[PDB]
C-alpha cells in the first residue's frame, strides 16, 4: 500500500463573539494522530493516537509553537480576504488550508500538495511541480503574485519533499502495529421487500481499515450500475470503516445477482450471493 | 525606505520618561523591539502580532509598548534607569510561519545619573609633516576630537565641500582621557591621507567635522559653560605649497 | 459564499444484539459552512452524553463530523439523530433502522 | 510534523 | 541565547573565514546576519533545507541534518568584510540569535617603511601630535606611558588610486616635555625613520 501524511486547518470568523475558531487536525492515512482546537482548555497540540505519545516534550512544544503560528496567519488572513472581496466585518467566514505528502510501496516520495480555500470554494493551490500556483479567481491573483515574490513555493517544497516524508516514515515505523495493519471487511448481505414483486438486496462491509474499498454488483456476470445505491464510507468510531451497496431487484431473481468486494486486506476478492 | 527609528540618538537623565518610535510602511506585519548589549547580544523586550496585541520578551522590565496602528510600534520607558543605556533595534517579520526578521538602523540611548557631566567635543586638525612629504611623497592629516561625554559622536572628513571616504580611517572605539574617574571624557582620532602634490596645492580645502549628540534644546541648565546641545563642531585646513 | 446540506447517517458500531451494549453513531458529512446542531434522541428526548469528533473536511472542502454515545439497544426503544444547519429550514430527524 | 516554513499570508 | 563559535577572529586578507552555531532545540530555518558599526543587522542568507545554499557572493552556508547546527564560510576575504556576524534560528514565529562573532581583517601590506612623524596644529599653537605610520601588519601597537600620554589603536587607511594601503597610530600629550622618540619605545617598533 501507498501512504500519506496530511494536515487540515479550519478558521472561522465569529464577528462580535470574539476571536476566530481555529481547529487543526493531522492524519497518517486514515488514522488521526494530532489535534489542536482553539476552544480547548489546553492551548496545546494534543495527541490522538497512542504511538505519537512517545515523542518527547520538545516535539510537543515545537508543534504548539508552529500551530499557534498557523492560527495567527489565518487570523490576519480572514481580514485581508474581507478586503479583497469587499465584504463587511459583520458576516461569518471560513478559510481552509490542507497540506501534506504521499509515499509509495517502498516509501519513496510520490507527491506533495498545499491547497487553500475561502468560504467553501478553491482560492489558491500549489501545482504538482511544487514550484508554481493555481489561482482560482481575480482576488487570488494578488496572493499568487505575493507568493511568487517571497518564494513561498521554494520554502514549502523543502518541507513537502523533505521533512514531511521523513516524519511520515518515522510515524509509519513507530506505529507499524496499527498504521500498517489491514483489517479485512466482515461481509454479509440483507434482503428487504419494497413491493410484492420488488426486493432490495443490500451488500455490507464492516470493520475494515484502510477506508479504500469498492463494492460492486453484477447480474449473470455483467455489472449493473443503474439501480445501484452506494453510500458514503463512514467511520464505525473505533478506527475502522463501514460501507454498503444496494440494488432494486425484481422478486425471485436474487439468484442472478452477485456482490463483489475488493479491499487491500483480502488475498482474493470476495463474492456474495443468494442462490 | 524600509524601517525608521526615531530618535536615532537620545541622551537623557534618570527618571525621565523616554519613548522610542518605530515606523514601517509595508503594511500588516509582526513587529519586535530588541536591545543589543556587549555580552548578551540581541535580547527581546516586547513583540506584536497586530494592533492592541503585544507580549513580553526576555527582558521586558522597565519598558512598555503600544501598537495603535499597524505602522507604529512605540517602545516606552516610564522612568529611565541607567541600566537601560543601550542600543535598541526595531525588527520586522511578515505574517506567516518561519519568516525572516528584517532590522531597523538602531537607536542609541544614554541614561545618566547627572546631566552636568555632558560635554561637547573640541575638534582640532593637524597638518602633515615636512619629513613625511620628503620620505614617502604622501601627506597625512590627523583630526583630534577631545574631551566629550558621552561617546555619541560621528566624524566626517570634507575635501572642497565633498564628504570623502578614500584615505580615511577613524578609530573604531574612543579612548578614555581620565581613566581614574568614572565619568571620564573621551577622545577620538581620525586620519586623512592624500598625495603631497594634493596637499601642496593651495586651492584645496580640508575640513574635519564631528557631529555630537547630547542634550535637547529644552533641558535644564544652571551651569556656567554653554549648554551641551546636539551640535556640529568643525576644524579646517587649507593647502600649503611647502 | 457557498452552502451545502449535510448528508446524515444513523447507525451502530457493531451489529445490534438486543440488550447487549453498543454505540450509536450519527455521521454528518458534506456540509458548508461549519456551524451545525446535532443531537441524538432516545424516544424523542435528547441524550446528554454525546461526544463528537474533531472537525475535518473532504477534497471538495465540505465538512464532516462523527457524533456518538454508548447505548444498549432493545426492542421497544426508537433512536434518532436530529440535525440543524443553515441549509435546513427546520431540524431534520433521521431514525435508526438496524435492519438496513 | 507540521510545517515550520513556507506559510505566508494571502 | 545560542552557542556561536568563535567569539572573535582576526584573519589575514585573502584567506577564508569559518564560523558556526550550535543549538539544543531543533530549528526549521537558519538565518545568518552581518552587522556594521553604526548600523543594524542585515540578512545575508536564508536557509530552508540541509545541504548548501550558495551565496549572495563568496559566502556559503549550511544547516545540519539534525537541525541543531549551521555554519558560515566566507572565502577569499576582503577588507570590507569586517563586522559582527550573527546566526539565527526560527521556531515558528520567533527567532533566537547567536552571541556573535566579531571578524576583523588583517590587511596585506606591500611596501612597509615604519616611521614616526610630528604633525603640527593648523590653528597657530605648538599643540603637537606624533603619528606612527607605514608599519607592517605584523607590528603590534601597545598603549602605556602612564595616564597622561594617549596612544590610540591602529587602523588601515586606503589610497586605492595609488594602489596603497597603510597602517597608522596616533599619540599626543597635554602640555608636557613628551617627545616622538619617547612615544613608541613601549611598543615593539621595527627598524624605522625619525627626523
Amino acid at each position: 500500500g501507498s501512504h500519506s501524511m496530511r494536515y487540515f486547518f479550519t478558521s472561522v470568523s465569529r464577528p462580535g463573539r470574539g476571536e476566530p475558531r481555529f481547529i487543526a487536525v493531522g492524519y497518517v492515512d486514515d488514522t488521526q494522530f494530532v489535534r489542536f482546537d482553539s476552544d480547548a482548555a489546553s492551548q496545546r497540540m494534543e495527541p490522538r493516537a497512542p504511538w505519537i505519545e512517545q515523542e518527547g516534550p520538545e516535539y510537543w512544544d515545537g508543534e504548539t509553537r508552529k500551530v499557534k503560528a498557523h492560527s495567527q496567519t489565518h487570523r490576519v488572513d480572514l481580514g485581508t480576504l474581507r478586503g479583497y472581496y469587499n465584504q463587511s466585518e459583520a458576516g461569518s467566514h471560513t478559510v481552509q488550508r490542507m497540506y501534506g505528502c504521499d509515499v509509495g510501496s517502498d516509501w519513496r516520495f510520490l507527491r506533495g500538495y498545499h491547497q487553500y480555500a475561502y468560504d467553501g470554494k478553491d482560492y489558491i493551490a500549489l501545482k504538482e511541480d511544487l514550484r508554481s500556483w493555481t489561482a482560482a479567481d481575480m482576488a487570488a491573483q494578488t496572493t499568487k503574485h505575493k507568493w511568487e515574490a517571497a518564494h513561498v513555493a521554494e520554502q514549502l517544497r523543502a518541507y513537502l519533499e523533505g521533512t514531511c516524508v521523513e516524519w511520515l516514515r518515522r510515524y509509519l515505523e513507530n506505529g507499524k502495529e496499527t498504521l500498517q495493519r489491514t483489517d479485512a471487511p466482515k461481509t454479509h448481505m440483507t434482503h428487504h421487500a419494497v413491493s410484492d414483486h420488488e426486493a432490495t438486496l443490500r451488500c455490507w462491509a464492516l470493520s475494515f481499515y484502510p477506508a479504500e474499498i469498492t463494492l460492486t454488483w453484477q447480474r449473470d456476470g455483467e455489472d449493473q450500475t443503474q439501480d445501484t445505491e452506494l453510500v458514503e464510507t463512514r467511520p464505525a468510531g473505533d478506527g475502522t470503516f463501514q460501507k454498503w451497496a444496494a440494488v432494486v431487484v425484481p422478486s425471485g431473481q436474487e439468484q442472478r445477482y452477485t456482490c463483489h468486494v475488493q479491499h487491500e486486506g483480502l488475498p482474493k476478492p470476495l463474492t456474495l450471493r443468494w442462490e | 525606505a524600509g524601517i525608521t527609528q526615531s530618535p536615532r540618538h537620545k541622551v537623557t537623565e534618570t527618571g525621565t520618561p523616554v519613548t522610542l518610535r518605530c515606523h514601517q510602511t509595508e503594511n500588516h506585519r509582526y513587529m519586535y523591539w530588541y536591545r543589543q548589549d556587549p555580552g548578551h547580544g540581541l535580547r527581546l523586550i516586547h513583540y506584536s502580532y497586530g494592533v492592541k496585541d503585544t507580549d513580553k520578551g526576555e527582558v521586558s522590565d522597565g519598558y512598555s509598548v503600544s501598537r495603535s496602528k499597524t505602522e507604529d510600534f512605540l517602545l516606552t520607558l516610564e522612568s529611565a534607569t541607567s541600566s537601560q543605556t543601550s542600543v535598541y533595534f526595531c525588527a520586522i517579520s511578515e505574517v506567516g510561519v518561519g519568516q525572516p526578521q528584517h532590522f531597523g538602523d538602531g537607536t542609541r540611548l544614554s541614561i545618566l545619573e547627572d546631566l552636568n557631566k555632558v560635554f561637547p567635543p573640541e575638534v582640532a586638525v593637524f597638518e602633515p609633516s615636512e619629513a613625511e612629504i620628503s620620505h614617502t611623497q604622501k601627506a597625512t592629516l590627523v583630526c583630534l576630537a577631545t574631551g566629550f561625554y558621552p561617546d555619541h559622536v560621528e566624524l566626517s572628513w570634507w575635501v572642497n565641500g565633498k564628504e570623502v571616504h578614500s584615505g580615511v580611517c577613524t578609530d573604531p572605539q574612543p579612548l578614555k582621557e581620565q581613566p581614574a574617574l568614572n565619568d571620564s571624557r573621551y577622545a577620538l582620532s581620525s586620519r586623512l591621507r592624500v598625495s603631497a602634490t594634493f596637499w601642496q596645492d593651495p586651492r584645496n580645502h580640508f575640513r574635519c567635522q564631528v557631529q555630537f549628540y547630547g542634550l535637547s534644546e529644552n533641558d535644564e541648565w544652571t551651569q556656567d559653560r554653554a549648554k551641551p546641545v546636539t551640535q556640529i563642531v568643525s576644524a579646517e585646513a587649507w593647502g600649503r605649497a611647502d | 459564499m457557498i452552502q451545502r446540506t449535510p448528508k446524515i447517517q444513523v447507525y451502530s458500531r457493531h451489529p445490534a444484539e438486543n440488550g447487549k451494549s453498543n454505540f450509536l453513531n450519527c455521521y454528518v458529512s458534506g456540509f458548508h459552512p461549519s456551524d451545525i446542531e446535532v443531537d441524538l434522541l432516545k424516544n424523542g428526548e435528547r441524550i446528554e452524553k454525546v461526544e463528537h469528533s474533531d472537525l475535518s473536511f473532504s477534497k471538495d472542502w465540505s465538512f464532516y463530523l462523527l457524533y456518538y454515545t454508548e447505548f444498549t439497544p432493545t426492542e421497544k426503544d426508537e433512536y434518532a439523530c436530529r440535525v440543524n444547519h443553515v441549509t435546513l429550514s427546520q431540524p431534520k430527524i433521521v431514525k435508526w433502522d438496524r435492519d438496513m | 510534523e507540521l510545517a515550520g516554513i513556507g506559510i505566508l499570508t494571502v | 541565547q545560542l552557542n556561536q563559535s568563535p567569539q572573535s577572529m582576526f584573519i589575514q586578507e585573502g584567506e577564508d573565514v569559518s564560523m558556526n552555531c550550535t543549538s539544543s532545540s531543533i530549528f526549521n530555518t537558519w538565518l545568518w546576519y552581518k552587522q556594521d558599526p553604526g548600523e543594524g543587522p542585515v540578512l545575508l542568507i536564508a536557509l530552508y533545507k540541509a545541504g548548501e545554499l550558495t551565496s549572495n557572493g563568496r559566502l556559503t552556508a549550511q544547516f545540519g541534518i539534525t537541525r541543531k547546527d549551521s555554519f558560515l564560510n566566507i572565502s577569499a576575504s576582503i577588507p570590507s568584510d569586517v563586522g559582527i556576524y550573527f546566526c539565527a534560528g526560527g521556531t515558528g514565529n520567533q527567532f533566537y540569535f547567536g552571541t556573535g562573532t566579531s571578524l576583523t581583517v588583517i590587511p596585506n601590506i606591500q611596501n612597509p617603511d615604519p616611521a614616526v612623524y610630528q604633525l603640527r596644529d593648523s590653528k597657530s599653537s605648538d599643540k603637537s601630535v606624533c603619528l606612527f605610520t607605514d608599519f607592517d601588519s605584523q607590528t603590534n601597537v601597545s598603549q602605556s606611558k602612564d595616564s597622561d600620554v594617549y596612544i590610540t589603536d591602529k587602523c588601515v587607511l586606503d589610497m586605492r588610486s595609488m594602489d596603497f594601503k597603510s597602517n597608522s597610530a596616533v599619540a599626543w600629550s597635554n602640555k608636557s616635555d613628551f617627545a616622538c622618540a619617547n612615544a613608541f619605545n613601549n611598543s615593539i617598533i621595527p627598524e624605522d625613520t625619525f627626523f
